[PDB]
């Protein structure tokens, strides 16, 4: 393989803001012919990429005079002096003088919001699931900033990154709310005889516990 | 008018083998002179570049791979292919064709102008499977929320994708679906809805599933305590 | 495990339309012209190049044995280029042959 290297891996802000990414290959990218192969990329979200710059700095058909981007042999930048919503993707430096050609690993520019805190919901389970052999707990977690949050689940008996099941939607086309989806699932083989269980907060409005548990005896 | 059209089996199973179409409009692969790349993406992840042909059938494999891929094309049917050997869980992807274009004449000023939409694969040994739609309540203990949000749980589904919306169009103060998860060799998947207590925890309900690989809609509707 | 294959499109690569037939419809000036074009090409990439050159001189201007004047000057004369202008308008008139032009 060979690798090229995102600074930073993700830049949020909000708009009219000037941004800026960066790309180093880790040895030159300056093709026996003469010229430095490199292409600047951009996943718009839901649809395809999306060249924008080649050689080093020359701008594609139709992309605005806004999104320069020069460098020379292994640096190289990109700029957006206004960021846009036709803007906001993730973005790909990439090579072309070597084989394998290879991207980076992708920037993924964003909306910035002021931070939140997370509206965590849990929901054991449920009557047709008591009954596949089967038990899930689902705390829901919704609409914070940034995405720090972190959630284990310390089964008391034996700590488990066995059924640690957690997912996350990418950013919300409304409020810019991030959410986690943290799911516990076992049989009602632990469902009743270990207790004490926790799923578990952290966030930056408050440096505090949320810490739930199970309910067992009720 | 030019177009980028990839196509294949989109639900393979493992070591087998593959092959991808990848199909042109309104231009042609004679005196085009461009090339066609076969680029990657795996569902979460990044990009990675599998091999490329050129104006004259010329091809040129990534080492880490080469073995397994195999690219080939027509210019009659104005199309470009590529075989990948022994299919592995690895391959689930979706998968890109991408011609390697210029600035005419100046024939070494190559980018890749257009790249098609994407053929998504998942390479799964997991015959067919519906899901199991588990519609959730809130609590016994810690349930006087000046809020109320509900849940959805669509548990064991091969393959991608659902769909879901929720109920004759309540109040919809909200809505927060999750991107699947792969576990038991299976695909688990959550979805939430939310407002602060005004029409729930009291009104009607329903949970939308489609699964057209299986092909059901007769839904479930939360029952709490 | 490495080099990804690419194109070109000015002609060969690095060439110059220049040479003649005969120093006679050469003048001092476009000998210049033509000798100095090995300071520039020569030290470049390749030499597939620079025996057009190579050879073209070493026909046209006849002894005393050719490269050796573009190559081991003189220890006391002109060292690159206006000596080997200089010291073959000598051959040409002491052995018959006609000179340069206008």
């Amino acid at each position: 393989d060979i690798v090229m290297t995102q600074t930073p891996l993700s830049l949020p802000v909000s708009l009219g803001d000037q941004a800026s990414i960066s790309c180093r290959s880790s040895q030159t990218i300056l093709h026996s012919n003469g010229n430095t192969y490199l292409e600047w990329y951009l996943q718009k979200p839901g649809q395809s990429p999306n060249l924008l710059i080649y050689k080093v700095s020359k701008r594609f058909s139709g992309v605005p005079d806004r999104f320069s981007g020069s460098g020379s042999g292994t640096d190289f930048t990109l700029k957006i002096s206004r960021v846009e919503a036709e803007d906001l993707g993730v973005y790909y430096c990439f090579q072309g003088s070597r084989v394998p050609l290879t991207f980076g690993a992708g920037t993924k520019l964003e909306l910035k919001r002021a931070d939140a805190a997370p509206t965590v919901s849990i929901f054991p389970p449920s009557s047709e699931q008591l009954t596949s052999g089967g038990a899930s707990v689902v705390c829901f977690l919704n609409n914070f900033y940034p995405k720090d949050i972190n959630v284990k689940w310390k089964i008391d008996g034996s700590e488990r990154q066995n059924g640690v099941l957690n997912s996350w939607t990418d950013q919300d086309s409304k409020d810019s709310t991030y959410s986690m989806s943290s799911t516990l699932t076992l049989t009602k083989d632990e469902y009743e005889r270990h207790n004490s269980y926790t799923c578990e907060a952290t966030h930056k409005t408050s440096t505090s516990p949320i810490v739930k548990s199970f309910n067992r005896n009720e | 008018q030019v177009t980028l059209k990839e196509s294949g089996p989109g639900i393979l199973q493992p070591s087998q083998t593959l092959s991808l179409t990848c199909s042109f409009s309104g231009f042609s692969l004679r005196t085009s002179r461009v090339g066609v790349s076969w680029i990657r993406q795996p569902s979460g992840k990044g990009l990675e570049w599998l091999a490329h042909i050129y104006w004259d059938d010329d091809k040129r494999y990534n080492p880490s791979l080469e073995s397994r891929l195999t690219i080939s094309k027509d210019t009659s049917r104005n199309q470009v292919f590529l075989k990948i050997t022994s299919v592995d869980t690895a391959d689930t992807a979706t998968y890109y064709c991408a011609r390697r274009g210029f600035y005419g004449r100046k024939y070494e000023v190559n980018h890749f102008d257009y790249w098609g939409q994407g053929t998504t694969l998942t390479v799964s040994s997991a015959k067919t499977t519906a899901p199991s739609v588990y519609p959730l309540a809130p609590v016994c203990g810690d349930t006087t929320g000046s809020s109320v949000t509900l849940g959805c749980l669509v548990k064991g589904y091969f393959p991608e994708p659902v769909t879901l919306t929720w109920n004759s169009g309540s109040l919809s103060s909200g809505v927060h679906t999750f991107p699947a998860v792969l576990q038991s060799d299976l695909y688990t998947l959550s979805s939430s809805v939310t407002v602060t207590s005004s029409t729930w925890p009291s009104e009607s309900i329903t949970c939308n599933v489609a699964h057209p690989a299986s092909s059901t809609k007769v839904d479930k509707k939360i029952v709490p305590r | 495990d490495a080099e990804f294959r690419h194109d070109s499109g000015y002609e060969v690569h690095h060439q110059k339309s220049e040479l003649k037939n005969s120093i006679s419809d050469y003048t001092e000036a476009e000998f210049v012209q033509l000798l100095k074009e090995i300071e520039k090409e020569n030290v470049a990439a390749t030499d597939d190049v620079l025996d057009v050159l190579l050879e073209h001189f070493v026909k046209i201007t006849e002894h005393p044995d050719g490269t050796d004047l573009i190559y081991y000057p003189s220890d006391n004369r002109d060292d690159s280029p206006e000596g080997i202008v200089k010291e073959i308008k000598e051959w040409r008139a002491a052995n018959g042959k006609p000179g340069f032009k206008q």
